[PDB]
C-alpha cells in the first residue's frame, strides 16, 4: 500500500552541563533505519535495520556530517529563540523536527512536511503546497519572514519531492521483505470478574505490523467508544506491536459484547467474543 | 537519507 | 507547560513461567524528554536494561521503549520505576500478564 519516510530531530538545551545534545532518527513506516546521537563517544549515523546496512561508505560519511552540521544549527536555533521569546539562558528548552513524504503504492508523492516545534508547541510548519509556512506566534513570525526572504521552501520543496521520494523508494525496494509485508494481528478475549456483579471483558491484538489498528467493542451492534478502555498501541521489541481494549460488562451479559479488529493485514474486519 | 538543514531560524 | 508519562508494563510474548520473554516497560506521551526508568525484579532494579533511541509522535510527546530478557516464574514480582519533573514521586507500575 501506501508508505511514508520521516525523520525525527530533537535537540535539548542544558545549561551548566555542555552543549545542546543532538538527536536524529530516521523511520519507514513504523521501522527504525537509522540514528546519531551527539552524545555517543564517537558520533555516527548508524544502522538500525538490516536492509540499509547495504548502503556504502559515502552514505554514511555524508549523513555523519549532515548530522554534525545539524547539530550546530539546532544550538544556534536555541539561543535564538531564547532572543525571540524574551527567555533567560537559565532554563532547558527543546526544539524539534518531524520532516519526510508520504508515498502511495505506484511510489507517487502524496504529500510532503517540514514542521517545528518549541517546548513541545508548534513553532513554524510548511504548507501542505509546500510554498508557504504556518507561524504559530509572533517569535515564529520572525523566521517566517526570513524563510520567505531566503526562499528556504523553494529548497525544502525540492528535496521533498527529489530526494525523500527517491530514497524511500530505494528503501522499500531493498526492504520489500520486511517493509512490504504486513503482519495480521492475533486476537483473542479474555475474561475477569470484576465482583459478583461485572467482569471485564478485554480484546486483544498482538503480533501486528504495521502499528495503525482500528480495536472496538460493540454492545448488541452499538460502538461503545465512551465506555472503552483502550490503551494506546505499544512496541513489542520484534517489529511488532501490541493493543488491548477493554469493557465492563454487567454479570451475564457478556455475549451481547463484540470485539471488532481493522488492521492492514487483515483482508476481512474480524469479530471476536469471549469464547467460555 | 536526509539533508543538511536550509537555514537557521 | 509539561506532559506526564503514560506507562504500560508488560511482555513482548504471552507469558510462560519458566519459559525465556522480555520484559518491556513503555513510557510515552511526555514533555520534556528527560526522564528515568528503571525495571525491578522482587523491588531490586535490574541492570543492563536497553532502551530506544529517542522519537516522538505527532503531538510532539516523547516515547521510549525499556526491555530486558527474562524468564517468568510465578512468584517473582516485575514492575517499571519512573520519574519524570512531572512527578512528586517515582511512578511504579506493576507487571500484570493479563494487561
Amino acid at each position: 500500500g501506501s508508505h511514508s519516510m520521516r525523520y525525527f530531530h530533537t535537540s535539548v538545551s542544558r545549561p551548566g552541563r555542555g552543549e545542546p545534545r543532538f538527536i536524529s532518527v530516521g523511520y519507514v513506516d513504523d521501522t527504525q533505519f537509522v540514528r546519531f546521537d551527539s552524545d555517543a563517544a564517537s558520533p555516527r549515523t548508524e544502522p538500525r535495520a538490516p536492509w540499509i546496512e547495504q548502503e556504502g561508505p559515502e552514505y554514511w560519511d555524508r549523513e555523519t556530517q549532515i548530522s554534525k552540521t545539524n547539530t550546530q544549527t539546532y544550538r544556534e536555533d536555541l539561543r535564538t529563540l531564547l532572543r525571540y521569546y524574551n527567555q533567560s539562558e537559565a532554563g532547558s528548552h527543546t526544539i524539534q523536527r518531524m520532516s519526510g513524504c508520504d508515498v502511495g503504492p505506484d511510489g507517487r508523492l502524496l504529500r510532503g512536511y517540514n514542521q517545528f516545534a518549541y517546548d513541545g508547541k508548534d513553532y513554524i510548519a510548511l504548507n501542505e503546497d509546500l510554498s508557504s509556512w504556518t507561524a504559530a506566534d509572533t517569535a515564529a513570525q520572525i523566521t517566517q519572514r526570513k524563510w520567505e526572504a531566503a526562499r528556504v521552501a523553494e529548497q525544502d520543496r525540492a528535496y521533498l519531492e527529489g530526494t525523500c521520494v527517491e530514497w524511500l523508494r530505494r528503501y522499500l525496494e531493498n526492504g520489500k521483505e520486511t517493509l512490504q509485508r504486513a503482519d495480521p494481528p492475533k486476537t483473542h478475549v479474555t475474561h475477569h470478574p470484576i465482583s459478583d456483579h461485572e467482569a471485564t471483558l478485554r480484546c486483544w491484538a498482538l503480533g501486528f505490523y504495521p502499528a495503525e489498528i482500528t480495536l472496538t467493542w460493540q454492545r448488541d451492534g452499538e460502538d461503545q467508544t465512551q465506555d472503552t478502555e483502550l490503551v494506546e498501541t505499544r512496541p513489542a521489541g520484534d517489529r511488532t506491536f501490541q493493543k488491548w481494549a477493554a469493557v465492563v460488562v454487567p454479570s451475564g451479559e457478556e455475549q451481547r459484547y463484540t470485539c471488532h479488529v481493522q488492521h492492514e493485514g487483515l483482508p476481512k474486519p474480524l469479530t471476536l467474543r469471549w469464547e467460555p | 537519507f536526509e539533508d543538511l538543514r536550509v537555514l537557521s531560524f | 507547560i509539561q506532559r506526564t508519562p503514560k506507562i504500560q508494563v508488560y511482555s513482548r510474548h504471552p507469558a510462560e513461567n519458566g519459559k525465556s520473554n522480555f520484559l518491556n516497560c513503555y513510557v510515552s506521551g511526555f514533555h520534556p524528554s528527560d526522564i528515568e526508568v528503571d525495571l525491578l525484579k522482587n523491588g531490586e532494579r535490574i541492570e543492563k536494561v536497553e532502551h530506544s533511541d529517542l522519537s516522538f509522535s505527532k503531538d510532539w510527546s516523547f516515547y521510549l521503549l525499556y526491555y530486558t530478557e527474562f524468564t517468568p516464574t510465578e512468584k517473582d514480582e516485575y514492575a517499571c520505576r519512573v520519574n519524570h519533573v512531572t512527578l512528586s514521586q517515582p511512578k511504579i507500575v506493576k507487571w500484570d500478564r493479563d494487561m
